[PDB]
């Protein structure tokens, strides 16, 4: 997995690829690791699917909750707390490793979470088995205050430096970019790798049959 | 309404007062201490002729040394019995000797008293008997008196039950610190005789003796025939 | 507080449960609900008390609810409680199919749920539900089954019998023209037209009934079209 | 969870709850025991309508291979102390390896009955029984209990609507003549009950299990 | 080890257990008895931890006759055997868990004969016929290589007798009494024992 | 490897308006095989089937416990389950057991309905879903299916093309496989019919 | 029918239950406190029921804390169970946040404590009223009331019990805050003595506490020689 | 602590008293009217206050809406109960609850307060507005715990008298602009500017209150 | 009464 | 005005529907004898209450009806005052909470709900009593700017350009809705009591856009605005 999030002049972008492993095989070719906490706010999720699946829903209901009640647009701050505090309680057992990033009253923010339930308030995260290589392309080529197309070239190449360099990551891009004014959630943004053509073609009774039952429906 | 824990203006329980009302109810039982043993004697009150009655049991076993005559609501007084009998054997298993008289009572009426609405599903209101406790320990021969109050009291001769007041009066004029064993027997008998409404035969009565020579003894319908030929 | 609570669990000094008798009154100021054994099936027939004209009607059913493959269930009483309780059953099923991997006998869906409504006559000191439920199902054991619990957790098992409003004249009418043993579903759908035809005070927007039978080793619970409830029309004749 | 003091006593020494649990008994059906030489007889009134399925409402039940009961007063409290009893003779065969024998039961029930009258946030149970079977040695027991918790064993007793009649007829009547044979103890229910009395009748004979009579064989002694 | 054998025909099962509890190096018990009467057509054959064993198999007896007297009638072999299941299947994960490997016989009216394997895993499989212990890796491919499912109750018990006899062959155990046991639509029948 | 105890192989796969669901038939415990007639797939609707990998106990435990909430569901809301939801109830059913898990990853095949759309998906033991538009896999011999699968597989296949892909996959990944096999059986779901069938194969 | 229950509003708005409470209050004898310069005095007119009583028995002087001292009035057995709820509360204070209770503070959550019980039909309220009265260089001198509402304020001068109204007037002629501990217990002494029903009561004994600078902030029973100075100026003054 | 026996129990009638003089206190408030469209869905409720505070016309869920007559208290419990019901449901199933089934499970809590130890019922009656399988549904709840769905109603005071106003003017193929309209003239019938009365719409784009100056147009016509 | 018997 | 059982004892309904228990609790609002005024405008919102310090043995500055609940949020409580400083406790409790699960402070609109919800849950359950008081909490909001929150014992809530409080309640609504900040909220408490204040007879709380802490004015500062109003 390779996770990422910048903020740039106007708001946030979330990348991620779209491999899911079992072990050292692909179980996933097209998984989507960037999920709805908010209108205004998402996530990136790495580390134990289940966990992140299960983590990031659970937040985004309560956030429901509290954002009917309030009549306001929910806060990034509440998210990451909410996040952190139930993390805590749960001792790294739930495996969550987490990109958050959104825009509210206050701006844009981007935090990072463990699954021992820190958090860091940060102008780029990566995370994932690919870490490394997307955090070498940020720190080679960030700079603060950047246009929404350099900040989605970066991210997407972030992405890309995660794909071809671990082995945990592969297939798609995809780009999540949150202002103020829109929110486009981009799956997939660009797809780098393809299955190559088919050299040789694979009738009716070539499988030998025993028993053979037919229930009509409706 | 009222709660089961309301005190009188005169400072009694109600609920107490209407449990020892209820003794008034139950059928005669007597005990006797001599310095030769322990004799209990109860009433039976057989209601018709229909009823088997070796099945009603107002004398019991609580261990070998210790017997147990009841009057008032009898249903109540099985789960003090059972009490008793437990209590004996827990005193038996860590101690390795035989609980007295005396603490056996003492143990059974902790039980009184501890009722009220505050769990959950606690006693809700006190047992309605008496019991007569009969037995033989290091101190020689013993009978305890306790009701629903959960007083108790170490007595010589006692009656309880509806006609006990009159029983108590012949006991006090029968009873002597000298007296025998047999002679406690019989005065039993013929103030039961007296009392009782049925006339008095070898069924529809029980007796039982705890002596320092031998356990508790329960008189079989032979032996009570000839305490009764007299 | 000894002083407000209305002791919903006592006896009276006749030994009556004042609680369950005032609960059977509301049951009687219900919709008619009535069911019916015959030889191919059984059926239940209620009626509606929704009745008003700018009513929506979304579900296949208003007082008739299935419990399981086999079985289903009319109620007359409070509605509210008998939304618990027949959500209850449904549960009580379940857990018998899970723990023996077979459906429920027909009588011992029955006598859970009555254990449930004892338990309110006895402790707790709550009122009780005031709900009478019919009950009609197949199992393996006896077949076609009818049977009728009352709020204090007594059930019986009926070839035919009547619940709610002027139940009294219903259970007159069954005694007269039920023939034991020899009731189709077809003649019974009849006998339950003309029954509800003297207690109602007839429509086929008024009136509601389900049959049950079995169909290739299979049970077939169905809630009748307003065409088919043309029965109205066959009584009518007669 | 209800905490309220249910049953308590009245100022001359009444537990009124009791009392009006036993009044629940007498607006129960007619239910008779006669215990034989070598069988026991329970016999019960039936009211009931012709619509209605017979096998469903019976007022006899067994509670184990052995032991079987009837009841009088509400259907509902009898059938959770039936249940409760039934399960108590299983735990009893799995810890001693023997049926239980009928006082033990009878001593289970009436315990049972006899907490529900002291017990915080419940009434008493509303029903007597008379439970009926046979010991080890084939003696013949009937024992009845009531709604405080008393037990006692009998020759024949009755208990629901009109039981006070039924006793006084079965105290004139039974006698060694009338127990003599097994048709003059079945004979003997069906008179006690023809005194207030459509009936249903059940026999237990020693390791036989219990049989219930048919219609047409009781409508032969009527 | 324990041994239990269980072989269904078309209107019976044949089952049989050994007869020995065995402590260390010593036979305590040569007349043992590892069958259990769930009710008249229905046997518990149960085997596995001391203890265990006696106090999961009495539990499901108790739970299985106190269905009968509660409702008239008697579980069916099926609803007997997914009962068992769901109570061992429960207490897996549990601080209580039961190691037993069981058989359940049964005949039903309208279902006929039946013959359940469970491990203490809890998964159960119905079977034309199956073996438990040690004694089952010896005895299984004879029973592949001779049953039928047409086979008499006469043969089923030279079929029998053909994999004990192999026991005491080719099995390192001290194996020479058997329980045999049959049941059909007239209920449980004791059979003689197998002796060597 | 708690996992290959009992063996065991099933998966699904999508074509043209039409799903199919396969499985080995092997119940077995280590090397030792015990019945050849396992039940690893279970109706949940007409046309909505789950199948079930793993530990043999744990295979009977979900399937049991996920029909208990099902059949509650369908009584409550007076309707068929749509397969994404029953996804969601298993998800929800596994995920519970977090910190104890069933031992089951289970494949779902199935179409809408209403609209009779094809959906296959898998999850893990803990319940994380996994939605594809070709096919999931699940079991002892994962590698052997997905290298099958990967090959054999096209889109739009019709129901006669979809059960000989799936039948191919299958017995020619189990006989790579000790602990699956001693037969297959696959289901076609389609429209208007259920199509079952036992595979020719081999016994070892 | 209305004052059963604390739980219950009377159709005036009125809960009796608290007021029968404090009619408790008002039938016990008269505690006062004074707030001076430089500390706090307590005393109390203890009536003497019988010559039997040991000379200090059912104190109603207590302390709280090392630093908090306690005058109640009312039903005792109440005042004694307050008295550990505060004891407790200043406990508590220390082992958490690591320094005494400010008396405010400690005010604040018995009157809350007090007030919990003015609720519920499954509780009285308590029948008693109390000052709890302090000293520190920081906060200074403190002295606060409670009464069985649970209302809680603070006072230069203050009286409980069945001559208060007696007693605040006798109160409002001292100038307290110019005044030192000395003077005050004088005063303190004085004003018992006067608002003492001699005709209707018979015998008590002056049972006198303070805090302050000269005691360097710890609650302590005034010095018997101090003691019976101040009952001395008291009787003499009263002539 | 808290009371465990029932404040509402069975009269020798067979009534229950307690939810009778409940429905008292929803025939004595504020009128509510509820009409679904062929397309949609429509609520409408009567009101120094600042009438943007607090609403009467709230949000369940994306799709499902509610408005109430009675006691606005008890309201605001049922509308925190129904929101978490909601969520509970969504994390289970991945899927927003059907109306009808939202309406059972408020109901059910409703049915609680009538049965449950040392509670009154709740003094209120809902009207629940949804949209799922591309259908409108109108649901009333009374505080008994019994539901009905309604094509029109009206609740609150006067509201025997706006259900025989709605009986005559209402169509089963009018669409959602035109039931707007007929339901504002239902409570003219018994009371108006767009500061005193409330407005939601329900439709396939899911619920929404209606802005004060799209209220403000409607009283235009 | 219809809960006797 | 009819009655049934216990509907004036404990919070069940009335034939027509009424909570007695819950009108009661407005009228015990009343037995302090004060009134509260509030008013916001676009720069700011005050609270003023009377100050009677009728003892002088009362050190005046621990007798006060303002409360901060947080830095940003001030509250004047009307009613019983024990039962009042119980519900400022809770008010604090919220506030606190919130900002430790959320991360921001809570809205006044929000604390004000709550608080209203849990006065609910005392007019349903039968065991405890309604509060005797009246809530009225000020504070800015970043989007909406100065709020004026009231609650009551009833479960009520809302906000208000202006709002009052206790014995000239109907008064003090009267007059202020004539006039639609803090030369209003004291003209409209010395027009109702027809008094004319002292700097020491008055309390002011104060929040603004440019101050967003709650402050409470000295006497300095009342009598600035006194003298201007004169
Ligand atoms: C609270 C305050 C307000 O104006 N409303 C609408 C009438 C409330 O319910
Ligand atoms: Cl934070
Ligand atoms: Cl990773
Ligand atoms: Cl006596
Ligand atoms: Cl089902
Ligand atoms: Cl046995
Ligand atoms: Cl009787
Ligand atoms: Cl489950
Ligand atoms: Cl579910
Ligand atoms: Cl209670
Ligand atoms: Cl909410
Ligand atoms: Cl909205
Ligand atoms: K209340
Ligand atoms: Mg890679
Ligand atoms: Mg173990
Ligand atoms: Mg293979």
């Amino acid at each position: 997995t390779t996770i990422a999030g910048v903020v740039y002049k106007d708001g946030i972008v979330l990348g991620a690829d779209t491999r899911a492993t079992e072990g050292m095989v692909v179980a996933d070719k097209n998984c989507s690791k960037i999920h709805f906490i908010s209108p205004n706010i998402y996530c990136c999720g790495a580390g134990t699917a289940a966990d992140t699946d299960m983590t990031t829903q659970l937040i985004s209901s309560n956030l429901e909750l509290h954002s009917l009640s309030t009549g306001r647009l929910p806060r990034v701050v509440t998210a990451n707390r909410m996040l952190k505090q139930m993390l805590f309680r749960y001792q790294g057992y739930i495996g969550a490793a987490l990109v958050l990033g959104g825009v509210d009253v206050t701006g844009p923010h981007l935090y990072s979470i463990y699954p021992h339930g820190s958090t860091d308030k940060l102008p780029y995260v990566t995370m994932g088995s690919g870490s490394l290589a997307a955090m070498a392309v940020f720190e080679d080529k960030f700079r603060p205050d950047m246009e929404e197309e350099e900040a989605k070239n970066l991210v997407s190449e972030a992405i890309a430096a995660g794909i071809f360099n671990d082995l945990g990551s592969g297939s798609n891009i995809d780009l999540c970019v949150i202002s103020k004014n829109k929110l486009d959630f981009l799956r997939p943004y660009t797809v780098p790798n393809k299955k190559g053509t088919r050299l040789g073609r694979y009738e009716k009774g070539t499988t030998a049959v025993l028993t053979e039952k037919i229930t009509p429906l409706e | 309404d009222r709660g089961v824990n309301t005190f009188s203006p005169e400072g009694r329980l109600f609920q107490v007062e209407y449990a020892i009302e209820a003794i008034k109810l139950g059928s005669t039982a007597i005990g006797i201490q001599t310095s030769e043993g322990v004799c209990l004697a109860v009433e039976k009150r057989i209601t018709s002729p229909l009823m088997e009655p070796s099945s009603i049991e107002k004398i019991v076993e609580i261990d070998a040394h210790i017997g147990c005559a009841m009057s008032g609501l009898i249903a109540d007084a099985k789960t003090l019995i059972d009490k008793a009998r437990v209590e004996t054997q827990n005193h038996w298993f860590t101690y390795n000797e035989t609980m007295t008289v005396e603490s056996v009572t003492q143990a059974v009426s902790n039980l009184a008293l501890q009722f009220g609405e505050e769990d959950p599903g606690a006693m809700s209101r006190p047992f309605g008997v008496a019991l007569l406790f009969g037995g033989v320990d290091e101190k020689g021969p013993q009978l305890f008196h306790m009701d629903p109050s959960g007083t108790f009291v170490q007595c010589d001769a006692r009656a309880i039950g509806s006609a006990s007041e009159g029983a108590q009066s012949s006991l006090q004029e029968v009873y002597h610190k000298s007296m025998t064993l047999k002679e406690a027997i019989k005065s039993s008998l013929i103030i039961l005789k007296q009392v009782m409404e049925e006339k008095l035969n070898a069924t529809n009565i029980e007796l039982a003796t705890v002596q320092p020579g031998q356990n508790f003894h329960m008189f079989t319908k032979e032996e009570l025939e000839e305490v009764i030929k007299d | 507080s000894r002083r407000y609570d209305s002791r919903t669990t006592i006896f009276s000094p006749e030994g009556r449960l004042y609680q369950v008798e005032y609960a059977m009154e509301a049951i009687g100021h219900a919709g008619t609900c009535l069911g019916i054994l015959a030889n191919d099936g059984v059926l239940l027939a209620a009626e509606r008390r929704n009745i008003h004209k700018l009513l929506d009607e979304v579900f296949f059913s208003e007082k008739i609810y299935k419990l399981n493959e086999d079985m289903a269930c009319s109620v007359a009483g409070i509605t509210s409680d008998a939304n618990v309780l027949t959500n209850e059953l449904r549960l009580i099923a379940q857990r018998y199919l899970l723990q023996y991997q077979e459906p429920i006998p027909c009588e011992q869906l029955v006598t859970a749920l009555c254990d449930i409504k004892q338990a309110y006559t006895q402790f707790g000191g709550k009122r009780p539900f005031g709900v009478s439920l019919l009950y009609i199902g197949w199992d393996k054991h006896y077949g076609f089954q009818l049977y009728q619990s009352d709020p204090s957790g007594n059930y019986g098992g009926w070839k035919a019998t009547c619940i709610g409003n002027n139940s009294a004249a219903a259970v007159s009418m069954l005694k007269q023209d039920y023939k034991e043993g020899e009731m189709t579903l077809k003649s019974a759908l009849a006998l339950a037209i003309k029954v509800l035809n003297k207690t109602m005070d007839l429509s086929a927007e008024k009136v509601e009934i389900a049959t049950l039978t079995r169909e290739n080793g299979k049970t077939v619970i169905r809630v009748l079209k307003q065409k088919e409830v043309q029965l109205i029309k066959k009584h009518e004749e007669e | 969870s209800y905490d309220r003091a249910i049953t308590v006593f009245s100022p001359d020494g009444h537990l009124f709850q009791v009392e009006y649990a036993q009044e629940a008994v007498k607006k129960g059906s007619t239910a008779v025991g006669v215990r034989g030489r070598d069988i026991v007889v329970l016999g019960v009134e039936k009211k009931v309508a012709k619509l209605q399925d017979e096998r469903t409402v019976r007022k006899i039940c067994a509670l184990d291979d052995n032991v079987c009961m009837a009841f009088a007063g509400l259907t509902a409290d009898a059938r959770i102390v039936i249940n409760r009893a039934r399960v108590e003779c299983q735990s009893h065969r799995l810890t001693v390896e023997d049926p239980v024998t009928v006082e033990y039961i009878t001593r289970y029930i009436a315990s049972l009955k006899q907490r529900y009258t002291q017990s915080n946030g419940r009434r008493p149970f509303g029903i007597s029984a008379l439970i009926v079977g046979f010991d080890f040695d084939g003696t013949p027991r009937l024992y009845q209990t009531d709604p405080s918790g008393t037990y006692h064993a009998w020759k024949a007793n009755a208990i629901g609507r009109g039981a006070k009649s039924v006793r006084e007829f079965l105290e004139k009547n039974y006698t060694d003549e009338a127990i003599e044979t097994d048709d003059l103890t079945i004979k003997l229910v069906i008179k006690a009950l023809l005194e207030v009395v459509n009936i249903e009748l059940a026999v237990m004979r020693r390791d036989q299990s219990l049989k219930i009579l048919n219609p047409e064989e009781i409508e032969k002694y009527v | 080890m324990e041994y239990l054998i269980g072989i269904q025909g078309p209107d019976y099962v044949l089952v049989a257990s050994d007869r020995v509890a065995a402590s260390n190096i010593v036979q305590m018990k040569d007349d043992h008895d590892k069958m259990f009467k769930m009710s008249e057509k229905i046997l518990l054959l149960c085997v596995g931890e001391a203890g265990d064993t006696v106090q999961f198999a009495e539990y499901i007896q108790k739970n299985v006759q106190l269905y009968k007297m509660r409702n008239g009638y008697e579980l069916s072999p099926t609803a007997a055997a997914n009962f068992t299941r769901r109570n061992l299947a429960d207490c897996l994960r549990s601080r209580t868990p039961y190691h037993v490997n069981l058989l359940l016989a049964g005949y039903d009216e309208h279902e006929g004969p039946a013959l359940y394997y469970m491990d203490y895993l809890a998964a159960l499989a119905k079977a034309p016929f199956a073996a438990h212990g040690y004694g089952a890796f010896l005895t299984l491919s004879i029973l592949d290589r001779y049953y039928t499912p047409t086979i008499s109750r006469e043969r089923a018990v030279e079929l029998l007798r053909k994999c004990l006899e192999e026991l005491q062959k080719r099995f390192i155990l001290n194996l020479p009494t058997f329980s045999v046991r049959i049941i059909d639509k007239n209920g449980i029948h004791d059979l003689d024992n197998i002796s060597f | 490897s708690i996992m290959s105890y009992n063996g065991g192989a099933v998966m699904a796969m999508k074509g043209k308006n039409c799903v199919a669901i396969a499985a080995d038939r092997r119940f077995g415990i280590q090397a030792q095989m015990v019945t050849t007639d396992f039940q690893k797939i279970f109706p949940m609707g007409d046309r909505l089937y789950i199948g079930l990998a793993g530990l043999a106990t744990d295979v009977q435990t979900v399937a049991q416990r996920l029909k208990f909430r099902l059949n509650l569901y369908e009584l409550k809301e007076g309707r068929q389950i749509k397969p994404y939801t029953l996804m969601s109830m298993v998800a929800n059913l596994l995920y519970e057991k977090r910190f104890g898990p069933y031992y089951t990853e289970p494949v779902i095949a199935g179409l809408d309905p209403k609209t009779f759309k094809p959906f296959i998906c898998s999850l893990d033991l803990i319940g994380c879903p996994m939605v594809t538009d070709d096919f999931v896999v699940s079991g002892t011999c994962a590698e052997q299916m997905y290298g099958m699968c990967e090959s054999l597989w096209e889109p739009n296949m019709d129901p006669d093309h979809l059960f000989e892909t799936i039948s191919q996959a299958m017995l020619n990944a189990v006989d790579r496989d000790a602990v699956s096999g001693m037969g297959v059986i696959v289901h076609i779901i389609e429209k208007d019919k259920i199509t079952t069938r036992t595979l020719k194969a081999r016994m070892d | 029918g209305y004052d059963l229950s604390a739980s219950t509003f009377s159709p005036d708005g009125r809960v009796f239950q608290v007021e029968y409470a404090m009619k408790a209050v008002e039938n016990s004898s008269t505690a006062i406190g004074i707030r001076c310069k430089d500390g706090v005095v307590f005393g109390v007119e203890k009536l003497v029921l019988s010559k039997l009583y040991e000379e200090g028995s059912n104190k109603r002087l207590f302390n709280v804390d090392r630093h908090v001292g306690m005058a109640v009035a009312g039903l005792l057995a109440d005042a004694r169970s307050l008295a550990d709820i505060a004891r407790e509360e200043a406990s508590n204070f220390r082992s958490n946040f690591g320094y005494n209770i400010p008396l405010k503070h400690l005010a604040d959550r018995v009157a809350m404590y007090v007030h919990a019980y003015t609720l519920y039909s499954a509780v009285r309220p308590f029948g008693c009223s109390f000052m709890l009265g302090s000293y520190s260089v920081n906060d200074g001198a403190q002295l606060y009331m409670i009464d069985p509402s649970g209302v809680s304020y603070g006072y230069w001068g203050c009286a409980i019990g069945k001559a208060r109204q007696a007693a605040k007037t006798e109160i409002e002629k001292l100038q307290m805050k110019e005044m030192t501990c000395r003077d005050i217990v004088k005063e303190v002494a004085k004003i018992i003595y006067i608002v003492h029903d001699e005709v209707k009561d018979k015998a008590f004994e002056l049972e006198l506490s303070w805090v302050g600078e000269l005691t360097n902030g710890r609650h302590e029973i005034v010095p018997k020689d101090i003691r019976e100075e101040a009952e001395k100026y008291a009787k003499e003054s009263l002539k | 602590r808290g009371y465990s026996f029932s404040l509402t129990t069975f009269s020798p009638s067979g009534k229950l008293v307690q939810i009778e003089y409940a429905l008292a206190a929803v025939a004595g408030g504020a009128p509510s009217v509820g009409i679904k469209a062929a397309n949609g869905v429509v609520l409408a409720t009567e009101k120094l206050y600042d009438e943007r505070s607090v609403h009467k016309v709230e949000p369940i869920t994306k799709h499902i809406g509610l408005v109430y007559s009675g006691m606005g208290p008890d309201y605001r419990v049922l509308v925190h109960r129904a929101r978490k019901l909601a969520q509970q449901y969504y994390l289970v199933y991945q899927e927003p609850i059907p109306t009808a089934q939202l309406v059972q499970r408020v109901a059910s809590v409703m049915q609680e307060y009538t049965q449950s130890g040392g509670v009154r019922p709740f003094g209120v009656s809902l009207l629940i507005c949804g949209w799922n399988e591309g259908r409108p549904y109108l649901f009333q709840s009374d505080p008994s715990g019994a539901y009905f769905a309604w094509k029109a109603t009206a609740m609150g005071k006067n509201y025997v008298n706006g259900k025989t106003f709605l009986e005559k003017r209402y169509n089963e193929d009018l669409e959602l602009e035109d039931a707007i309209h007929t339901a504002i003239l239902t409570l003219k019938e018994s009371f108006m500017t767009e500061d005193n009365i409330e407005v939601g719409i329900c439709n396939e784009a899911g619920f929404r209150r209606l802005t004060p100056t799209e209220v403000k147009d409607y009283l235009a016509a | 009464r219809s809960y006797y018997s | 005005g009819s009655s049934a059982g216990f509907d004036r004892h404990i919070t069940i309904f009335s034939p027509e529907g009424r909570l007695y228990q819950v009108e009661y609790a407005f009228k015990a609002i009343n037995q302090g004898g004060l009134t509260s005024v509030a008013v916001r405008g676009k720069d700011c919102a005050v609270i003023v209450t009377q100050k009677k310090v009728p003892d002088k043995l009362l050190d005046s500055s621990t007798v006060t009806h303002l409360f901060k609940i947080t830095e940003n949020i001030g509250c004047v409580m009307t009613g019983m005052t024990a039962d009042s400083r119980s519900q400022v406790q809770r008010a604090r409790y919220e506030a606190a909470n919130w900002k430790y699960k959320y991360g921001y402070e809570i809205p006044v609109d929000m604390l004000c709900k709550r608080i209203a919800d849990i006065s609910q849950v005392y007019t349903q359950n039968a065991e405890m009593r309604p509060l005797g008081c009246c809530m009225i909490l000020i504070g800015i909001d970043e989007e909406q700017g100065p709020q004026v929150y009231k609650c009551d014992p009833a479960g009520y809530y809302c906000g208000f350009k202006a709002t009052a409080a206790g014995v000239k309640q109907t008064e003090s609504t009267s007059f202020l809705e004539k006039k639609v900040t803090v030369e209003t909220a004291i003209t409209c408490l010395s027009t109702v009591l027809s008094i004319d204040f002292k700097p020491s007879e008055i309390e002011v709380g104060v929040v603004t856009v440019e101050n967003p802490k709650f402050r409470i004015l000295t006497e300095a500062e009342i009598d600035a605005h006194l003298v201007a109003l004169a």
